[PDB]
RNA sequence: UUAACCAUUGAGGCCUAAAAGCAGCCACCAAUAAAGAAGCGUUCAAGCUCAACAUAAAUCAAAAUUCCAUAAUUUA
């Protein structure tokens, strides 16, 4: 849903000397808002991604002025954000009837001025619908997010046994007795830091930016996860999660979020769950300000215990904002 | 467009007669 | 899917090389692991006995042929049909 | 399926069915900085002579200085001709660095 | 290996010219593999670019090199729109060489030849020698007593009424701008 | 099946046949590789 | 490095036990690609390099495809 | 000739096969056809010669077993198709499965059929005098056969 | 574009076409030409010497079928055999046959069958050789000669005792 | 002309942790009966496995009213 598109502006028609006059401005590319469904059409149908515009007609005898060129248009999903190849946001077609001069048609060739012809501008433009889910799932590897999504919905999520798995987030809409559908997407387990784009990186972390709220899975087994030798406690993991989120974007931390305890089935996990109750809330033996939303519910995905309880809390927060 | 068998045979006959004319004109 | 595979031949007699080649192909550990149910065995003697091959199945079907007039490809192809059952 | 290259997370298959402490313990049994060919087979475990890559860098290297490590190669390229492994490291030696 | 292995650029701006057997560029000079013109045609600058770009990209500077065997466009054309380089059948348009076998350069040379304005072929030194040997062998062992030259030169059958003066020199191998190889 | 003037194999698995008066290159692994003369 | 050129040497095991444990006598005195031209046809190494060139000749044609 | 018999126990029994007639007229002939001076003197009608290279169900035998040269293999193979299509080999029919029967149509008499009848398109536009579209008769592989007519045979009808 | 040629001119071309000479008998059907003299590559000469050298040095030569085992896996068995100071030899038997044709060993041709490994040593550790064969179950033994005496597997096993 | 086979290290280094025949660039590499790294795989190494060993054989020539003589391969 983060495809890319190249375009080329029409070239300017060359003028006709001895008072023939100007040449038609080359055709320009205007991305035009239409039915939101067009995104599937754009990426798949008309696979050639180069949108080119007709160059303006050359000035003819009798001093005919140029035809002004033939424009080109891109139907796009509503709510799309138009960004440059470099990632700079040119604009967003948030509303309908929102055309954008993405590419510039070649300046009309004029013999009287300095330049006889002029070629049209061509560029790479990213047009992307990064998943705008109602809430998003952010967790470290082996958290259990895919398993959590597996049971709430019927999505057959890829289960990440090892890190760097489930690279593409899987969108799942959660049905409710109220007939309200809530879209939840599970991205892959993220590494510590990632401000330098290490490993998985923060490239997929733009998907969370779109999501209105954040869902935090907290694997109890992750507590004191030896790994190479970080041995991160869940308390540490949350602190790292808050810190890394702030570095990537300050607003991400401010955005509404919920907490989802995982892997509480084991009796030791229940003892750790009491430790989880201890960690955060009241001050502990700390090893900046950080945020605790307190929308934390104790559940175990593998046993499917307490899953129904969490569902309610999520909907309450959603209906609120 | 090919050339018939009659046409190619008859010319060779004429060539042979003309070939002899070359010889008798050399003495 | 084979209970046991038995190959028998007499080396110095220069009668059949196909039996040995079929033994050589069987020797390839590749398939030996695929049909882990069977333990390959090779035996040789000096008698004037034509080379023979015996295949045993759990169901009790025994497939026996001799290499004197059998080329390695045939038996192999014959085996494949029999394995399907 | 040796991971030859000049614990639980590295060896998760082992859990399904030590080298972490053996690695740092062997890191003492090897030089701290020179690479080593990890003979962590796939599941017997072993490791021997280090690699010539960093050996030249920290030393470049004289004939006396290289024949001594050739004995380290002899200690465990299991091919019998020790002269051959000398050419082996030599072949890598010119290419490496 | 020549330092300027890659083909040089060609300047865009500096009936019988293509109607007979060639007398220039008919012999390998430095390279071993070259493209042989099998017909008479005009090579405009567009063809020159295709040869230059295609050959240069593929050739390896370390082991391969190429040179031009024809002059740049010099003949005026009017509707002075552009200049075309004339070529005669038998000319070597471009020559390649280096520590490579013919088979390596066969594909590129044949592909380039196909897009030339006139029929052409990729021939090494051996192949060009073989072609000439076959031509001479065919003439010597021909079992047809009559040949075009003898009939035309001797004016047998009153033939010269239907022949052009140039026909006697060509001897029927060449008709118009086309070359007939098998025709002895 | 594209009807082209020249038929050329595009992969190792591609094979050639002469069916119903025409030449075909048929590839089981990649059906895109199918061509008819 | 001053140490490595002395008895201290990278060649001798620098293990925690070895710790860089020199003289020509201490090491095999006898020990103290190629050019096909020098090599002789029969000689095993000749064929090796020539076949390397033949394989490279195959690679030469093979690489192009 | 070895035949495989099944019983499971399967065995192949070798049986003696008739041998070539002794004393070929032209010894030192590499290929079998040339040994008997038959290089350019057989056509599709010569079933007695052709049948010797045919499997019991009408297939051609491999070149290696027969020993024929490539040029004569191609010629022998082509004539057999024409012999099959001309209904000259009634006992070498295909081994149709027991669940199948002949197409049951009446059979049109043919001879000198170059191509398989199934895949030949009709000539709707035949063309005028020096434009005629020609109907192929015979096989080009046999052009080099000895001809007893005033001029070469008319391949295109 | 083609320009039509006067009929008379076309008739001239039709009659002046090249006619090639035809042979009475195709060269193929005729008896094959005498073989061009072949040459022996230096490797073959050295290879011949190698087969002669191994026979001269090694008193016992036994024949064990080949299995084309992976090189490193083959080295594993070779390493075990090297620990027992027994060596493995493989040769392009096409050059081996000439020697066997005319040598002290002439009845071992049947034992040699294509992909058959060779056993060579200086000591007749035949009992250990059978023991090393038991390492690989399927690996069979065809026969050969031990201490210059030609014998089959059953005799070798009896000879082992 | 492909036959149906077989593929042996110190990861060669360095610029991208480190780059494996093989990110990239330069060496153009290691013993052996015998193998340089060919596609390609690989974050790089996963390795799917080409050439070796080891086995057997192997470039051309006659669209628009309604199809339009009929037919025909061998007698000197
Ligand atoms: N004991 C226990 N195991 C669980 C629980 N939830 C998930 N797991 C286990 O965790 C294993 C590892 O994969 P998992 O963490 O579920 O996948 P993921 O959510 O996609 N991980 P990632 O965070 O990297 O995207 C699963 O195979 C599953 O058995 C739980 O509540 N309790
Ligand atoms: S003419 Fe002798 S092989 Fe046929
Ligand atoms: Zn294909």
């Amino acid at each position: 849903d983060n495809l890319r598109i190249f375009t080329k502006g029409g070239s300017g028609g060359m003028g006709y000397p001895r008072l023939g006059g100007e040449g038609g401005r080359g055709g320009d590319v205007w991305v035009v808002a239409h039915k939101n469904m067009t995104l599937k059409q754009l990426k798949n149908k008309y696979p050639q991604k180069r949108f080119v515009a007709g160059g303006g007609a050359n000035s003819r005898v009798s001093a005919l002025q140029g035809s002004k060129g033939k424009d080109c248009e891109v139907p796009a999903p509503v709510g799309i954000s138009v960004t440059d190849e470099n990632g700079q946001v040119l604009g967003e077609l948030n509303k309908e009837e929102d055309r954008v001069l993405v590419a510039k048609g070649g300046l009309g060739g004029k013999l009287h001025t300095n330049f006889l012809p002029l070629k049209g501008q061509k560029r790479i433009v990213h047009l992307d619908l990064k998943v705008i889910a109602d809430v998003g799932l952010v967790g470290f590897p082996n958290a259990g997010k895919s398993s959590l999504l597996s049971r709430v919905s019927h999505a057959t999520p890829v289960i990440a046994d090892y890190a760097f798995t489930t690279l593409r987030p899987e969108l799942g809409k959660i049905m409710y007795n109220d007939f309200k559908q809530i879209s939840v997407a599970d991205l892959p387990g993220l590494i510590e830091g990632a401000h330098m784009n290490k490993g998985m990186g923060h490239k997929f972390l733009k998907h969370l930016e779109r999501t209105r709220q954040l869902l935090f899975v907290v694997d109890i087994s992750g507590f004191q996860l030896s790994s190479v030798t970080p041995y991160r406690t869940a308390f540490e993991t949350i602190i790292l999660l808050t810190k890394e989120l702030e570095l990537y974007k300050e607003e991400l931390q401010t955005k509404p979020a919920l907490l989802a305890i995982n892997k509480m089935d084991l009796p030791d996990a229940q003892v750790k769950l009491q430790e989880l109750m201890k960690q955060l809330l009241s001050p502990e033996d700390f090893l900046e300000k950080a945020l605790e939303f307190q929308h934390i519910v104790p559940i175990s995905t593998v046993t499917g215990e307490g899953i129904a309880e969490l569902k309610s809390c999520i909907r309450k927060a959603l209906d609120e904002q | 467009r090919t050339v018939s068998f009659q046409a190619k045979e008859s010319m060779i006959r004429r060539l042979e007669v003309e070939a002899e004319n070359h010889y008798w004109l050399s003495m | 899917p084979v209970k046991l595979v038995r190959v028998q031949f007499c080396p110095f007699e220069k009668n059949v090389e196909s039996t040995r080649t079929f033994l050589q192909t069987v020797s390839s550990e590749k398939v030996r692991a695929t049909n882990l149910n069977c333990s390959v065995i090779a035996d040789v003697r000096h008698d004037g006995s034509e080379p023979c091959v015996d295949v045993l199945f759990g169901d009790g079907y025994r497939l026996i042929m001799r290499g004197a007039h059998l080329t390695t490809q045939e038996m192999l192809s014959a085996l494949a049909s029999h394995i399907r059952d | 399926g040796v991971i030859r290259s000049i614990g639980p997370p590295l060896g998760p298959i082992l859990g399904q069915r030590q080298f972490c402490k053996e690695f740092n313990e062997k890191t003492k049994d090897i030089k701290e900085g020179i690479p080593l060919p990890t003979k962590i087979f796939i599941f017997e475990l072993k490791i021997g002579q280090p690699t010539v890559s960093y050996f030249l860098k920290a030393a470049l290297v004289s004939l006396k200085h290289v024949y001594e490590i050739a004995c380290v190669k002899a200690k465990d390229m299991q091919d019998v001709p020790l002269s051959s492994v000398v050419r082996s490291i030599i072949g890598s030696a010119r290419s490496l660095g | 290996i020549p330092e300027r292995s890659k083909l040089k650029f060609v300047e865009r701006v500096p009936l019988k010219d293509i109607r007979g057997p060639s007398t220039e560029a008919t012999d390998f000079t430095e390279g071993n593999f070259a493209i042989l013109a099998l017909g008479g045609g005009y090579l405009h600058w567009g063809h020159f670019e295709m040869m230059r770009l295609t050959i240069n990209r593929f050739m390896d500077p370390k082991n391969m090199f190429a040179i031009w065997r024809v002059p740049a466009p010099f003949k005026p054309i009017t509707r002075i729109d552009h200049y075309v380089t004339p070529v005669k059948t038998g000319c070597l348009v471009v020559e390649m060489g280096g520590r490579c076998e013919f088979e390596e350069v066969k594909g590129i040379l044949n592909q380039v030849a196909h897009k030339l304005p006139f029929p052409a072929k990729a021939v090494s030194r051996k192949t060009l020698e073989r072609m000439h040997q076959n031509q001479r062998e065919r003439e010597l062992n021909n079992q047809n007593p009559w040949t075009f030259e003898h009939i035309a030169t001797a004016n047998m059958f009153g033939i010269r009424k239907f022949l052009s003066p140039y026909d006697l020199t060509q001897k029927g191998r060449y008709w118009g701008k086309f070359y007939m190889p098998k025709r002895v | 099946f594209k009807t082209k003037g020249v038929i050329k194999k595009r992969c190792k698995d591609c094979y050639k046949v002469k069916r119903r008066g025409r030449w075909f290159i048929l590839c089981k692994t990649n059906p895109k590789h199918k061509q008819r003369q | 490095d001053p140490t490595q050129l002395t008895t201290h040497a990278m060649g001798v095991n620098i293990y925690k036990e070895g710790q860089d444990v020199k003289a020509d006598s201490e090491y095999p005195t006898w020990l103290f690609p190629k050019k096909l031209e020098e090599l002789e046809p029969e000689s095993r190494e000749y064929w090796r390099l020539l076949r390397k060139q033949n394989i490279w000749r195959h690679n030469r044609l093979s690489k192009n495809k | 000739l070895r035949e495989v018999v099944k019983i499971t126990v399967i065995e192949g029994r070798i049986t003696e096969t008739p041998k070539a007639t002794p004393d070929p007229p032209n010894p030192s002939g590499q290929c079998p056809i040339c040994r008997w001076n038959l290089k350019h003197k057989y056509t599709y009608e010569d079933v007695l010669l052709l049948s010797q290279f045919i499997r019991p169900y009408g297939g051609m035998l491999p070149r290696r077993v027969t020993g024929l040269c490539r040029e004569e293999h191609r010629k022998i193979e082509e004539c057999v198709k024409m012999a099959h299509r001309a209904g000259l080999l009634p006992n070498h029919r295909p081994q149709l499965p027991e669940g199948c029967l002949p197409k049951d149509k009446p059979k049109l008499n043919r001879y000198l059929t170059r191509w398989a009848p199934k895949s030949v398109k009709p000539i709707y536009k035949k063309g005028h005098r020096w434009n005629k579209v020609g109907m192929a008769v015979g096989s080009p592989l046999l052009k080099d056969n000895v001809c007893y007519s005033r001029r070469p045979l008319k391949m295109m009808h | 574009h083609w320009r039509v040629m006067h009929f008379q001119r076309q008739k001239l071309m039709a009659i002046t076409e090249y006619i090639p000479p035809k042979p009475a008998i195709n060269p193929r059907c005729l008896p094959p030409p005498p073989k061009p003299p072949k040459e022996e590559s230096g490797l073959v000469r050295l290879l011949r010497q190698d087969i002669v050298a191994v026979f001269r040095d090694n008193r016992m030569i036994a024949v064990c079928q080949n299995v084309a085992l992976s090189a490193e896996d083959k080295l594993l068995l070779r390493h075990q055999l090297r620990k027992h100071k027994i060596f493995i030899k493989v040769f392009p038997s096409q050059v081996l046959k000439p020697f066997l044709e005319n040598s002290k060993y002439r009845n071992l041709l049947p034992l040699f069958v294509g992909h058959n490994l060779l056993l060579v040593s200086e000591e007749p550790k035949v009992k250990e050789m059978v023991r090393v064969l038991k390492s690989v179950p399927f690996l069979p033994l065809l026969g050969g000669c031990v201490d210059d005496t030609i014998l089959s597997r059953q005799g070798l096993v009896d000879y082992a005792k």
